[PDB]
């Protein structure tokens, strides 16, 4: 198998719009996320509240919609509780609250895209294991 | 204590020793070197490039299940991803 | 002739049948401490909250063990590694059931261990020997060390060190397994080596010896008898067992002197045991054996299995297993 | 409890005493060959 | 003196490496089980027998990579290369796992070829063959762990791969599966292994340290000539102090030495015998007495309970992906699990 | 006066010679890309 | 009489070769300070975390007041860099004079000057070039202080608003404070000398030090030892190595307690949560998750009939539930604001947990010091992704292990010496066999 263009085709926004990935920005997505977001998201999981996963289908049923690229960034920029009803800033990174969590300090617009689209292109790839938890380890 | 074979110690201080060998073994690393540069060594031995474990869609593993049909049984995986 | 040197001589007298010494007047007392309460408690103890979650667990024959199952419980997780003495308690039934016989036994007999040690200094000095197989002991008593007091003390607490008991030996090896992935640990695997290779090489000096025996008995006696107590020739022919087994291999993979060949058999176990002994005592502070989970990917990101991914799902079902009402939160940090 | 606890520091006292003053007692000179 | 014995002259020349009749069957047999063993670690996977990467051209280091058992469904197969499951075809034979047979079964030739060394050279010296003898050791826990086991079980799936890391495997399955720290033939390996170690640490230790002093020098190794009659330790020294120390001394260097042959040499023969009754799942797994105890009583607890959870948790975990023949399928909801983990 | 070719030498050769194939073929390894 | 691999033997008695040896030893020590410094800080980035990054030198310079601010936050790097080389430049100066004298000086300094040569049985010149090391010393922890009253302070996990570099005005003098922690038990909930939550307590341990090392090092210039000292001991240089190696190795266990539990001197906010913290931080992590969705976290029962937030400690304080029950022992500046008399402060848990606080659990909690040896972090059966170590796990492994074998070096050269002292260390005389001429046991 490989890491053929529709793998790393994502949707863009609700609209249903849709934008391919290269696998340059796959890979420096993947490592992004390494820096800014594992210590906490390994593997797709949330150690701080396992009931919130980054699975797509989680994503979906998220208030604002987060299970596509517009999303996810603002989620980078502006974080809410999962009803959307509350902004969590202060206990979530985010650009908003890159001051107290400064590994956000140096993140780019384009960057965010590539943190957001490995998250949506790894459960494509891994299945049931992105999110699952130590039971698919 | 000698058997009569040339001493070890004698051997590799020797300029002759060195002067065939120092062709014979950069030779036989960098043949070692192309063996796999070229990719002969996965299609002698029958192991999966990178990209041959899973057809693309496909997360199955495919796991031999008979004994005297295990050798089509093999060749049916490969051919399912040509 | 003054009272105190008098005792000084007995102390240190090379006639007494066992070597007391001053090392000897600690370890007596502290030894025959950890003893006794340990036999006591091996038969009649109750059983003891060993993690503190008010479960407690069985550990001696009157209450329903065998042999193979018995133990003398570690103490609470409750205390930690706070020091439980009996008169810290309110009552011996109390302190049974926490688990205080554990520390009185181990804390008296990692002092008598040590002091067997010393002893083992002090009788050499007195007989006129070399000084080192105190070293030699060094190894298994950093073994003890670091399952008795290294391992909690990283932990947090004695309700993890390793129970008195054999099944309680294998609980905590396989908790320690799982916590610590210890095989794929460099130094447990040095230990195996200084351990299968110090009975290997056990084997090997005993049947080269035995087979170079020079003829003293005849067919109906003990070759045994051919030694007597104090002789001053050898009896091997170690150039006979050099020239067997130079040949077994080859002729420089065999000793000829026997002060290094003893050296070897001394030098490979006590090393491989130190650095086993040391691997016990940094994964008390959690510096854990190589860890290969999901190493192998292919092209598209698929995880390719190998045997660590398969170790590690042994080892999860360890994980998920152990203590299993103890852990209210989802990771086990100690 | 405190009887118990009075005991044992005595105990332990009394020994650890006998070992600092035995090895304070020229312990070198203690051996086979050169005492001093 | 016709071919025979000149060819006897021949293989039992005094050269660096002795050959000798014996050799004709080591060197062979010897040199394919290590090239087989170091050429599928390196070059040859585990993908159709297991499901696994096992080579370092795939990606595996020396602790992960392993010749791998072939797939369950050849059963006992030989696996010959001209057989019927290969049909010549060396590539679907290595595929196929047919180098952990090829490895194995010359491996165990080799063994043989190997005591028959030390044979064969002890009469050619003089010596007795004591190492021969306490060489069997080796050769019973090789074949009852590598060859009687997977006889007896389903296949030689089941049997050790020649890895680092799948070893470590095997240990943990005859936890989970076999309970085998339970049982006492294993326990007396154990004690076998222990004390073969500490004999030859102590053993070792007191020698260097009741040396005669028979140089000047500080360092006492070259104070030893090989052709010397003298002891060169006291083993009148070394008796006091051990019978003062630990209550009872060796006074016999030659029960010592044999002590320290039969130590190691019998605790593995034990764990060969355990090893076999585990090829039938003839197990030390359960004490009946407890289980009925238990059953009947939820605030029994021993460490023995204890650890049957930690191997149910083993079973459960582990079987889906190290059994992939069995098509195991658990869902979450039935693995268990303790609270929270 | 020694002989060149032995059966010592070719216990050596049989060992040493793929030896160094098989690290060079190893080297290589580490330069392959997923 | 030694073989070349116990070839440093043969200094024993050429004291300006040993000279040689031990300088040029000193500086390949300077060297490595300069050297991982200046790596350390080629690799630091400031937007992580110093445990983020491997790095175990700059924590000791921030900690010491420089680089630092508010909170942690590297401020400057220029300290960090003048650190780094001037131990670098200092490390050529130390290894000339190092190869000076092993190679080219006089091998013995007895004949060319009677100031510096020394016979190891000199009972009078041994204690003088000890009182001078001594003094040394004393100067040593005075330089400390020094920093910590007049030239900046130091960094301050535990002052007010998060941390922050703080001048030290009322070192702590008093006796039964100082010594005080000298008779703490070392057990849990006293912990000795690694109890030591305050840089009062830290900067006046150190006033202490400072004069009795010089006190002492007066004392032994002046004095010679007196005769049951002199009946004690053996009087050669092997027995003089062999009690600083136990001392060495002593002190190398202490170290490895203090980086393992110590959070003060040892700050969280350069080296990591302690176990003990981060193991804490997840019970505070999941009692605020659950608060916030409606859980009553005080009166919960869990599975055990054991709270499963909050519980009580053997000796009444309330205190985190699950497994970290054994850790109630730990303090620490995010936590310390929750606590009223009786422990964790069930009101203020309701309404006082700060942002901050929720932050810092969070961050120390994912940060615990378990981790692989080829540094994947988390437990054992965590999948790669993160590449972390704590800092403390590195530094608590490390030092048990140079600990442990010193104390073996210390055995080796101990028994050794006795022996030679003695005239055994080569083996037992065949014509003179002490044995032979006991009698039997029996
Ligand atoms: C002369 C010869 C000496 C003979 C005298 C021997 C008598 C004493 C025997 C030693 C027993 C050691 C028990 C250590 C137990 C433990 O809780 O030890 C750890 C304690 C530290 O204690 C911890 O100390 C902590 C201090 O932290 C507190 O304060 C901190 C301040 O920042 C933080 O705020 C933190 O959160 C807060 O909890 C807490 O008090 C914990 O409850 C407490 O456990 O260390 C210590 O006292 C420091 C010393 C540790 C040395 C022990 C290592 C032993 C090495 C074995 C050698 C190997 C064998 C070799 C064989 C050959
Ligand atoms: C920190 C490590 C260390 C140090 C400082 C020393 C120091 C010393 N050793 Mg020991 N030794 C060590 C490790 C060390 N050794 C180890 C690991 C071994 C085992 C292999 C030995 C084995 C050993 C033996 C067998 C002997 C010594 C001897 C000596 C002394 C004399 C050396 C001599 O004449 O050599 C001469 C060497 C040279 C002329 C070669 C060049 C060496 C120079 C110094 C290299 C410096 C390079 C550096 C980059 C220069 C920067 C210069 C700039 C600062 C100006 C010297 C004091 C000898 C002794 O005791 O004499 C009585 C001796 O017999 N040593
Ligand atoms: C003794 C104290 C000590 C400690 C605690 C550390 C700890 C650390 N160093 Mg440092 N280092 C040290 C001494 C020390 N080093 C020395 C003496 C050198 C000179 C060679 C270095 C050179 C150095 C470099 C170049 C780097 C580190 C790095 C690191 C980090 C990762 C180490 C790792 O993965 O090891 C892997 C584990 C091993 C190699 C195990 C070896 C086991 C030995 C051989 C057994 C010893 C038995 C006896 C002593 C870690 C925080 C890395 C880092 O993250 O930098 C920011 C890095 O790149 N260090
Ligand atoms: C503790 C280490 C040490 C010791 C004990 C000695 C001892 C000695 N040296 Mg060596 N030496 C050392 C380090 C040491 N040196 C270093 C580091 C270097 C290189 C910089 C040298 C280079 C050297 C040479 C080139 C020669 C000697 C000579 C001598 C002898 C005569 C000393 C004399 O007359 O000066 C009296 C003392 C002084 C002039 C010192 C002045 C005050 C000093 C410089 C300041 C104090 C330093 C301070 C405490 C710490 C450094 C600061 C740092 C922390 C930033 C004496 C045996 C001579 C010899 O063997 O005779 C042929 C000789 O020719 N030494
Ligand atoms: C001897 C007592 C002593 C103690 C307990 C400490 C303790 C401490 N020091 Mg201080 N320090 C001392 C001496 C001491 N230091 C001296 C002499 C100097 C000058 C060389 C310094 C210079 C110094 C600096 C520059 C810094 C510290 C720092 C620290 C702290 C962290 C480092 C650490 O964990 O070390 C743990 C301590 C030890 C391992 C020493 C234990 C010694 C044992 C208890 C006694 C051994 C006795 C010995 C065997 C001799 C016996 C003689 C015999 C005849 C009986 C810690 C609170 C750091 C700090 O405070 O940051 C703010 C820091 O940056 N210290
Ligand atoms: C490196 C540090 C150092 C070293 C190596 C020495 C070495 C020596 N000192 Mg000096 N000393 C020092 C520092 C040091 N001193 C300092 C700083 C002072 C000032 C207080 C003194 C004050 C001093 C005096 C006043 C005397 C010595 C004497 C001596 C000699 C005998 C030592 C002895 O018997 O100890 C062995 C120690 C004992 C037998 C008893 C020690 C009891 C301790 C407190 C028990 C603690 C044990 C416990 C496990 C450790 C934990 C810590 C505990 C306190 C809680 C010896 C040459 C004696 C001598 O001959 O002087 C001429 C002497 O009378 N020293
Ligand atoms: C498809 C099938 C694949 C497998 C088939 C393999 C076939 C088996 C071949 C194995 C035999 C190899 C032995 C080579 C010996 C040789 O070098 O002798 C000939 C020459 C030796 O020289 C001599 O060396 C002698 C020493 S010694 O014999 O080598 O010890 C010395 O005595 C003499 O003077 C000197 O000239
Ligand atoms: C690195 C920049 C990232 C990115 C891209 C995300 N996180 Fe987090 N995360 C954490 C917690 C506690 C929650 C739940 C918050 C709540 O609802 O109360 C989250 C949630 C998310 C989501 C939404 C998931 C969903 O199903 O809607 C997303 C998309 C997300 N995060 C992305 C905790 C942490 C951390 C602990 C300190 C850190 C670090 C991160 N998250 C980092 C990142
Ligand atoms: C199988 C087979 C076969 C055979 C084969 C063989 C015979 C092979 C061989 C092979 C070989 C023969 C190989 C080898 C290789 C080797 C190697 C690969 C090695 C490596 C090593 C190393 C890596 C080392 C290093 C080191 C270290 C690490 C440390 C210490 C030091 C040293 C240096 C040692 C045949 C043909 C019959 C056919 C069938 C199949
Ligand atoms: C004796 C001896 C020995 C040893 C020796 C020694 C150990 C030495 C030392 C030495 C040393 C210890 C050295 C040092 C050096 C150093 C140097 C020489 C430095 C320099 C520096 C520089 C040049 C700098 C620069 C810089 C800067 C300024 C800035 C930043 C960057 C840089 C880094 C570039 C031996 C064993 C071998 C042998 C025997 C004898
Ligand atoms: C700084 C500081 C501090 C303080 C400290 C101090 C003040 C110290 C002290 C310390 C000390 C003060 C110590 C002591 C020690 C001692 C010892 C260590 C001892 C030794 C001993 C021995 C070793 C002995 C021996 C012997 C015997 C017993 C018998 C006879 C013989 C002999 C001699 C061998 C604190 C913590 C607050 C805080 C932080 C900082
Ligand atoms: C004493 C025992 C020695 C036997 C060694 C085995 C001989 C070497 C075997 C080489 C076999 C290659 C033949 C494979 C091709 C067979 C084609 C087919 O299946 O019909
Ligand atoms: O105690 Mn015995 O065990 Ca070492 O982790 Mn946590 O804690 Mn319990 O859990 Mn897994
Ligand atoms: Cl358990
Ligand atoms: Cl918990």
């Amino acid at each position: 198998a490989e890491l053929t263009p529709e793998v790393l085709t994502v949707p863009l926004n609700s609209e249903g719009k849709t934008i391919t990935l290269t696998e340059k920005q796959y890979l420096e997505g993947k490592r992004l996320f390494q820096y800014a977001c594992a210590s906490c998201h390994v593997g797709g999981i949330t150690k701080t509240n396992p009931s919130l996963d980054l699975r797509t289908e989680t994503l979906a049923l998220a208030t604002p919609p987060r299970d596509n690229i517009e999303g996810l960034v603002d989620y980078m920029k502006n974080p809410t509780t999962y009803d959307g009803e509350q902004e969590i800033a202060e206990v979530h990174p985010s650009l908003r609250s890159a001051d107290i969590f400064p590994k956000m300090r140096n993140l780019t617009e384009k960057d965010l895209v590539a943190i957001a689209g490995h998250i949506l292109v790894e459960p494509k790839i891994l299945g049931d294991k992105w999110g699952g938890g130590k039971v698919y380890y | 204590g000698t058997t009569g074979e040339r001493p070890f110690s004698d051997i590799i201080t020797s300029v002759r020793y060195w002067v065939i060998h120092s062709i014979t073994i950069p030779a036989l690393f960098i043949a070692g070197w192309l063996f796999v540069s070229t990719g002969l060594a996965y299609d002698v031995f029958g192991t999966p490039r990178p990209d041959s474990y899973y057809a693309q869609e496909q997360r199955s593993i495919p796991l031999v299940t008979d004994r005297f049909e295990a050798k089509q049984q093999v060749e049916t995986f490969l051919e399912q991803l040509k | 002739a003054n009272l105190w040197e008098r005792f000084c001589n007995w102390v240190t007298s090379t006639d007494n049948r066992l070597y007391v010494g001053w090392f000897g007047v600690i370890m007596i007392p502290t030894l025959l401490a950890a003893t006794i309460c340990f036999v006591i408690a091996f038969i009649a103890a109750p059983p003891v909250d060993i993690d503190g979650i008010r479960e407690p667990v069985s550990g001696s024959l009157l209450y329903g063990n065998n042999i193979i199952t018995g133990a003398v419980v570690p103490s609470s997780n409750a205390i930690g590694l706070h020091f439980y003495p009996i008169w810290e308690a309110a009552s011996l039934d109390e302190w049974l059931y926490n688990g205080g016989p554990y520390q009185l036994i181990i804390f008296h007999f990692l002092l008598g261990a040590s002091c067997y040690m010393g002893r083992q200094w002090e009788l050499s000095y007195r007989l006129g020997m070399r000084p080192w197989i105190c070293v030699a002991y060094s190894a298994p008593l950093a073994s003890a060390f670091a399952v008795f007091l290294i391992y909690p003390i990283g932990q947090g607490s004695f309700s993890d060190g390793m129970p008195l008991g054999i099944s309680g030996t294998f609980n905590f090896m396989i908790v320690f397994q799982a916590e610590h992935n210890i095989l794929m640990h460099p130094f447990h695997q040095l230990g195996v080596a200084g351990v299968f290779g110090g009975a290997l090489f056990c084997a090997m000096h005993g049947s080269l010896v035995t087979s170079s025996l020079i003829r003293e008995t005849t067919e109906t006696e003990s070759a045994n008898y051919g030694y007597k107590f104090g002789q001053e020739e050898e009896t091997y022919n170690i150039v006979a067992a050099h020239g067997y087994f130079g040949r077994l291999i080859f002729q420089y993979a065999s000793f000829n002197n026997s002060r290094s060949l003893h050296f070897f058999l001394a030098a490979w176990p006590v090393v491989g045991v130190w650095f086993t002994a040391l691997g016990i005592s940094t994964m008390a502070f959690n510096l854990n054996g190589f860890n290969f989970n999901h190493s192998v990917i292919d092209a598209k990101g698929n995880v390719i299995n190998t045997w660590a991914d398969i170790i590690n799902r042994a080892n999860l079902g360890m994980e998920v297993m152990h203590e299993r009402n103890a852990h209210n939160f989802p990771l086990d940090l100690a | 409890m405190e009887t118990l606890k009075i005991t044992v520091y005595i105990v332990v006292t009394f020994f650890v005493l006998l070992f600092v003053f035995g090895f304070l007692s020229g312990d070198p000179a203690r051996n086979p060959k050169r005492k001093d | 003196r016709g071919w025979f014995d000149i060819l006897d002259d021949w293989l039992k020349r005094d050269r660096f490496v002795f050959v000798g009749w014996s050799g004709i069957l080591l060197f062979p047999c010897a040199y394919l089980a290590l090239g087989g063993w170091l050429t599928g670690t390196t070059f040859v996977t585990s993908w159709y027998t297991h499901g696994l990467a096992s080579s370092y051209l795939e990606g595996c280091n020396f602790l992960t990579v392993a010749v791998s058992t072939p797939a369950n469904s050849m059963g006992h197969s030989l696996l010959l290369l001209w057989g019927p499951e290969a049909q010549g075809d060396f590539t679907r034979w290595c595929q196929l796992g047919g180098l952990w047979t090829f490895i194995a079964l010359h491996g165990a030739f080799g063994l043989i070829g190997f005591m028959l060394r030390q044979f064969e050279i002890a009469r050619l010296v003089g010596v007795r063959p004591y190492n021969a003898i306490a060489f069997s050791a080796p050769i019973a826990v090789f074949v009852s762990v590598f060859l009687i086991y997977p006889l007896g079980q389903s296949s030689w799936f089941f049997a050790p791969s020649f890895g680092v890391a799948a070893i470590f495997r095997f240990l943990l399955f005859f936890q989970g599966f076999h309970n085998w720290t339970l049982n006492p033939f294993h326990m007396m390996g154990v004690a076998g292994v222990l004390g073969g170690a500490l004999l030859c640490a102590i053993h070792g230790a007191t020698v260097e340290n009741t040396l005669f002093q028979d140089g000047e020098g500080a360092s006492t190794f070259r104070a030893f000539n090989p052709t010397q009659a003298e002891e060169t330790y006291s083993m009148v020294t070394a008796n006091r102090f051990w019978s003062q120390i630990f209550g009872i001394a060796f006074s016999n260097k030659r029960w010592l030495h044999f002590f320290m042959l039969f130590v190691p040499v019998t605790g593995l023969w034990m764990s060969a015998i355990g090893v076999v009754g585990l090829a039938l799942n003839l197990r030390s797994y359960d004490f009946i007495s407890q289980e009925i105890r238990a059953a009947e009583d939820p605030e029994f607890e021993t460490f023995y309970t204890k650890n049957l959870l930690l191997n149910e948790g083993i079973r459960a975990w582990m079987a889906p992906q190290d059994q992939p023949h069995e098509n195991f399928v658990f869902p979450e909801e039935v693995l268990p699990r303790g609270n929270a983990l | 006066s020694y002989p060149i070719f032995t059966v010592r030498w070719v216990a050596v050769h049989t060992l040493a010679v793929p030896t160094i194939f098989f690290l060079g073929a190893i080297a290589a390894m580490q330069f392959i890309q997923r | 009489g030694f073989a070349w691999w116990a070839g440093n033997a043969r200094l024993i008695n050429l004291s300006g070769k040993l000279l040689g040896a031990h300088v040029a030893h000193a500086g390949l020590i300077v060297f490595w300070a300069g050297a991982m410094t200046l790596f350390e800080l080629a690799h630091f980035i400031p937007e992580k975390p110093m445990y983020e990054q491997g790095l175990i030198l700059i924590p000791h310079i921030a900690t010491l007041g420089w680089g630092v601010g508010p909170g942690g936050e590297v401020v400057d790097t220029f300290p960090f860099f003048v650190v780094g080389v001037v131990h670098l430049i200092s490390s050529a100066v130390l290894g000339f004079g190092g190869v000076y004298h092993a190679i080219r000086g006089p091998e013995t300094l007895e004949e060319y000057s009677s100031f510096f040569g020394y016979d190891w049985k000199d009972k009078n010149k041994m204690t003088t070039i000890l009182g001078f090391h001594l003094i040394v010393l004393g100067i040593g922890a005075l330089l400390l202080v020094a920093k910590a009253m007049f030239f900046g302070g130091l960094y301050d996990t535990w002052a007010p608003g998060g941390g922050d570099v703080r001048v030290i005005t009322n070192p702590t003098l008093d006796p039964r404070v100082i010594f005080g922690y000298l008779l703490k038990s070392p057990f849990g909930g006293e912990g000795w000398i690694v109890s030591v939550n305050n840089l009062e307590d830290v900067v006046g341990g150190h006033i202490w030090i400072g004069l009795i090392c010089i006190a002492g090092g007066i004392w032994h210039i002046l004095t010679t030892p007196f005769g049951w000292a002199r009946r004690a001991f053996i009087w050669s240089g092997e027995a003089y190595l062999s009690y600083s190696l136990g001392a060495l190795s002593m002190m190398g266990f202490i170290a490895t307690c203090f980086v393992w539990f110590n959070n003060t001197v040892y700050p969280s906010e350069f080296y990591g949560p302690t176990g003990p913290e981060a193991s804490q931080a997840q019970a505070m992590t999941f009692l605020i998750r659950d608060q916030k969705l409606g859980a009553n976290v005080g009166s919960a029962q869990g599975p055990t009939g054991l709270g499963k937030y909050l519980m009580r400690s053997p000796t009444g304080e309330i205190i985190f539930g699950g497994e970290t029950m054994r850790f109630w022992d730990f303090r620490g500046p995010w936590l310390e604001p929750l606590r009223g008399p009786n422990g964790l402060d069930l009101n203020k848990i309701k309404n006082d947990i700060q942002p901050w606080q929720e932050r810092r659990a969070a961050e120390y909690m994912t940060h615990a010091p378990l981790g692989s040896l080829n540094s994947v972090g988390g437990v054992a059966t965590e999948i790669n992704s993160v590449n972390f170590v704590s800092p403390r796990s590195w530094l608590a492994t490390s030092h048990f292990v140079l600990a442990f074998f010193f104390l073996v070096g210390h055995l080796w050269h101990a028994g050794r010496a006795r022996a030679a002292a003695a005239g055994f260390e080569k083996g037992i005389d065949r014509e003179s066999e002490p044995v032979l001429s006991m009698p039997s046991l029996d």
